[PDB]
């Protein structure tokens, strides 16, 4: 049934969990007690832009990802239509959250227009670029800038173009 | 006392396409990478670690159509398998 | 007839350290990452795919000493598991 | 025994191989017949430089990697002390090799001094940089520039610094 907290996410049973812990010895990330853990996830999605086309269908992405991460046990913060500077500020605030200390992991989701250089902010134009680089995301969440997530999986998901190319070449059979 | 720790560890990034290349988004159905990721996470979170799930997502894109893309795992410093254990 | 194929697919890169950071090499014993990789490939090629082996290599570096480094898997577009099947 | 072609690499038995093919369905890269396949691997190692210190111990790396790749069934081409331009030429030649057509995979190994920007060539100095970028390696071996390795695993191994930093931060227990 999809009426529970895990929704449409298929459950790992007790037998499945123990098989996972038996197939691999000490090579799995530890999970904290479900009753006391405070998992956090962040979604930054840019739909309405100043100079570039509207990302129609982004609300579907927001809904799907928010519900999925909740299903997986994460409390989801959703932030919309931000400049690269706003994204940096938001990422810095996220790294400072007290909940990470009593969490075992985190998910960061970024969804926007994209170019070769990185992820576009709301004010982006070819003349005056507004770009958040992937390198900055890592830097802001590393052991130095986010000590609370030391030794804990940090999953970064990015929906965006990485250039203008179709990503294909022709071949004959 | 003080101890040393790696500055960067336990990261995994998953991008919607390869460098230089476009990623696709349907106006009503949403982003294809996002939709595909959710489907795979719903199905495989119970049995597969995140690296395995992302690989399965990549495989689902293998046959290119008119709107082709190849999601890419980047900058991986996961030292262990990350299982979500949904329900736990 | 002509068909479309992904321009970039089936790649995996394995770097000796994280971005911005040093990698170590002993004057007589050689590069620590190289030596560690060989050891793991010799031991685990028979039973583990390359992505799994590289993860094991990363784990072996987890406890930092005076010469710390964290090998990183990069730009991964492997759609399947790559098993070496040594002996075959 | 380590007297065979596989040397110190532990063998996958027939029972182990079939267990691998049973645990996972159609999610393993196919391997070509051992009798007819022509696997190629390339090692580029820079030890002697014009302006930067000698990489003592590189010969140990060359020996270890060459033997390992041979043990794994690859014919190994070893190239030493190259400029970034020489590395590009060598990579282009490697992508043009007729053996890839009757191969199932490839390994590329790069070992040199390194900076943030990439891999140092023999003539590298701070004044006049001689750098091969990781992006170029991928580009030269992709489906467009190396169609013979389409659908085949291409493993790139890089030994080099990626900057000046020690890669550590302090914490208290």
């Amino acid at each position: 049934t999809s009426s529970g907290s895990e929704g449409n996410v298929k459950l790992c049973s007790l037998e499945e969990a123990q098989r996972i812990w038996k197939q691999k010895s000490a090579e799995i990330y530890p999970i904290m007690d479900k009753s006391s853990r405070t998992r956090l996830a962040l979604i930054i999605c840019n739909e309405e832009f100043d100079s570039i086309p509207r990302r129609t269908g982004a609300e579907v992405d927001i809904t799907g990802m928010t519900m999925l991460l909740q299903n997986l046990g994460y409390s989801v913060d959703v932030k919309k239509n931000l400049t690269a500077s706003d994204m940096t500020t938001e990422l810095e605030a996220f790294a400072h959250r007290p909940e990470h200390k009593t969490s075992d992991s985190t998910f960061l989701v970024f969804m926007s227009h994209g170019i070769q250089e990185g992820i576009c902010g709301k004010k982006h134009s070819e003349q005056v670029p507004d770009i958040l680089q992937l390198n900055a995301i890592f830097n802001m969440l590393n052991t130095k800038n986010c000590p609370s997530l030391k030794d804990k999986p940090k999953v970064i998901i990015i929906q965006a173009c990485r250039g203008d190319s179709p990503g294909v070449v022709w071949f004959k059979d | 006392a003080i101890k040393k720790a790696h500055i960067e560890k336990d990261f995994i990034a998953f991008c919607s396409s390869t460098p230089d290349n476009v990623s696709w988004r349907h106006p009503t159905m949403g982003s294809v990478f996002i939709g595909r990721l959710i489907e795979h996470m719903q199905e495989y979170a119970c049995s597969c670690d995140v690296e395995e799930i992302f690989r399965k997502v990549r495989f689902s894109f293998e046959q290119p159509d008119g709107r082709a893309q190849m999601p890419t795992t980047e900058r991986v410093t996961l030292t262990r398998c990350f299982y979500l254990f949904p329900g736990h």
